[PDB]
């Protein structure tokens, strides 16, 4: 189920 | 040099890659501002081309819905970007503690969103990394206005000239158009305000997945749905935008202005 959790920015592909 | 001389630091605020933030405050004129410290010991071409492009960039947007900048000072092995200190949090956290918003505050909340990514667009900047976390409340009053921070990612654009400016920004806000790592310009923006507006109005992600690859998926497909029981209240006129904002296709994806005119924000 969606959850609203803090993420980290990137700048290159994962 | 001025820093050192004029400002005293206090106590940290956020981390970044080779960055801190921390409060500070301007001795002599007993005034104190949030201090982003880049340690520049040995920086690449690029890194000191990205750390002047965030400076420019900040330095280029006044508006009352964006974390001003006060000064950009060079110092040898560090460079301090002082903005305003803003002390109502990230937008993220009042989310969490109320749940979700109501329609009214919710739209006042994407209204004043909306207008400074506006106002970034007219001025040739695309943010790329809007989200809850990157939106400040002015102060702890409920109702306080919100202020676009973090401009690191941001990218400067030549009128509507869209390119592959390269894969940046946050999963769950990232646009189809970088996912397929096709060209893409202000249309990101967008795209991340429509996923910023869904989690406002029901406290949850309109895409979220434990496996990164099938989250790319579902945002590329544009796969989102308004389940019950949350959305069993929400009226369709909310759920118009957000369709309009999460538009696969950028041509045809809402711009700025035009949300600003929705009757959604506009009557009212
Ligand atoms: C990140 C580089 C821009 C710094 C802008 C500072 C604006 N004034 C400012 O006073 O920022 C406050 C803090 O700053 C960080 O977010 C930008 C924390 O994550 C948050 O907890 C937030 O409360």
């Amino acid at each position: 189920r969606n959850k609203l959790r803090r993420q980290h920015s990137y700048d290159t592909f994962v | 040099t001025r820093f050192t001389e004029e400002y005293q630091l206090f106590e940290e605020l956020g981390k970044g890659a080779f960055s801190v933030v921390r409060r500070c405050v301007k001795v002599l004129a007993g005034q104190e501002y949030a201090a982003k410290i880049i340690n520049t010991k040995k920086l690449s071409a690029r890194d000191h081309q990205k750390l002047e492009r965030e400076a420019r960039i900040c330095r280029l947007l006044k508006h009352p819905n964006i974390v001003r900048l006060h000064d950009s000072i060079s110092e040898e092995g560090h460079h301090y970007l002082i903005f305003d200190l803003v002390t109502g949090g990230e937008l993220f956290e009042d989310i969490v503690a109320r749940e979700y918003y109501s329609e009214a505050d919710a739209s006042h909340c994407i209204q004043q969103i909306l207008e400074a990514v506006l106002h970034c667009h007219q001025m040739g900047v695309v943010h790329r990394n809007l989200k809850p976390e990157n939106l400040l409340l002015a102060s702890k009053l409920k109702g306080a206005a919100v202020k676009l921070a973090d401009f690191g990612l941001a990218i400067e654009v030549e009128g509507e000239q869209q390119a592959w400016f390269g894969f940046a920004g946050t999963p769950g806000y990232l646009s189809p158009e970088v996912l397929r790592k096709d060209p893409y310009g202000k249309p990101v923006d967008l795209w991340a305000c429509g996923v910023i507006l869904y989690i406002l109005l029901v406290g949850y992600p309109p895409f979220w997945d434990e496996d990164q690859h099938r989250l790319y998926k579902q945002i590329k497909a544009g796969a989102y749905d308004f389940p019950s029981p949350e959305w069993d209240t929400v009226t369709p006129e909310a759920k118009d935008l957000i369709n309009k904002m999460l538009t696969i296709n950028p041509s045809k994806r809402i711009t700025a202005a035009e949300a600003l005119k929705h009757p959604w924000i506009s009557h009212r």
